[PDB]
């Protein structure tokens, strides 16, 4: 399962 | 910085004239990801070609598997035509049953 | 019997046309099992291996929700990064991300990763300590400072050591018949005269899994790399892999050469002679 959060750079 | 594709053309199974197989064109090591790949039969594009989902290797370079069902014969000549921003003209690699 | 779970994503901006294109794939060892494509009609995370289809609608709803948010965030980040570098809007650019976890035979966490690239070169990566970052340039140092303030490393580490290893264990259980198999290579040799003086001996390994394999050429029992050639390991399209190694030999001396094939699926290494 993917990680829930991707963050802005 | 851009990188030109490597190209391998091969069958999924050892080729037997008249038996059903899969023709593969593996393009790898290229960047950027936009790429044109056609499988040719006796010089003309095979309409029903599928490809794998875009992925990439440890060095960030992309790879894709293009493939179509086929039944090889003695005289039918197959090849893979690749165009990429790094190529001046499309590159054609012939299917050689022994590679 | 170690194993990995890895998720890859590629976002490419398309300045001529409309929105960026985002493609994510997930893998367990050398077996792909999910995909998402922001151009596809479905707008769902989709199964790409049989053993993942037994997951129910909550799972597919969850993966779709999360991967759509990853897609949208990449869109934002392409614009952000273009501004960092003062790059022209006319150019197409790429963000690539890879993350995942390794486990040993006992299912225990071995290590975790998250690496980011911009236009095919390192941008920022989580370090081996799972606590700090390495920024590749001044623009990535802006990102690093933001992720430090946000304590991203701690949230990501919890996934890598926890969630990631748990789902990997579950996938390795549900797909054990295919994920925990080894298909040994089917091996043979071919022979291709070049001239009256020389010939190519080609050693084939076909239909093996996993992709890891070693093909070695020897002359009279001594390892041989002179006049060798190894092709990159390539997919057969059916979930197995192929490789060959060749050597150019003097005509009439073919009998002296041996090819050696080592693979996880072979009890003993295989030796071939023409």
């Amino acid at each position: 399962a993917i990680f829930q959060s991707s963050m802005t750079k | 910085i851009q990188r030109t594709p490597k190209i391998q053309v091969y069958s999924r199974h050892p080729a037997e004239n008249g038996k059903s197989n899969f023709l593969n064109c593996y393009v790898s090591g290229f960047h950027p990801s936009d790429i044109e790949v056609d499988l040719l039969k006796n010089g003309e594009r095979i309409e029903k070609v599928e490809h794998s989902d875009l992925s990439f290797s440890k060095d960030w370079s992309f790879y894709l598997l293009y493939y179509t069902e086929f039944t090889p014969t003695e005289k039918d000549e197959y090849a893979c035509r690749v165009n990429h921003v790094t190529l001046s003209q499309p590159k054609i690699v012939k299917w050689d049953r022994d590679m | 019997g170690s194993h990995s779970m890895r998720y890859f994503s590629t976002s490419v901006s398309r300045p001529g046309s409309g929105e960026p294109r985002f493609i994510a794939v997930g893998y367990v060892d050398d077996t792909q099992f999910v995909r998402f494509d922001s151009d596809a009609a479905s707008q769902r995370m989709e199964p790409r291996a049989p053993w993942i289809e037994q997951e129910g609608p909550e799972y597919w709803d969850q993966e779709t929700r999360n991967v759509k948010a990853h897609s949208q965030t990449d869109r934002e980040n392409l614009g952000t990064l273009r501004g960092y570098y003062n790059q022209s809007e006319a150019g197409s650019h790429t963000i690539q991300i890879m993350y995942g976890c390794d486990v040993g035979s006992d299912g225990r966490f071995l290590r975790g990763y998250e690496q980011h690239a911009y236009d095919g070169k390192d941008y920022i990566a989580l370090n081996e300590d799972l606590r700090s970052w390495t920024a590749a340039d001044m623009a990535a140092q802006i990102t690093q400072r933001k992720w430090e303030a946000a304590r991203r490393a701690e949230q990501l580490r919890a996934y890598l050591e926890g969630t990631c290893v748990e789902w990997l264990r579950r996938y390795l259980e549900n797909g054990k018949e295919t994920l925990q198999r080894t298909d040994p290579p089917k091996t043979h040799m071919t022979h291709h005269p070049i001239s009256d003086h020389e010939a190519t001996l080609r050693c084939w390994a076909l239909g093996f899994y996993p992709a890891e394999i070693t093909l070695t050429w020897q002359r009279d029992g001594e390892d041989q790399t002179q006049d060798t050639e190894l092709v990159e390991t390539r997919p057969a399209g059916d979930g197995t892999f192929q490789k060959w190694a060749a050597v150019v030999v003097p005509s009439g001396e073919e009998q002296r050469y041996t090819c050696h094939v080592q693979h996880e699926g072979l009890p003993k290494p295989l030796t071939l002679r023409w």
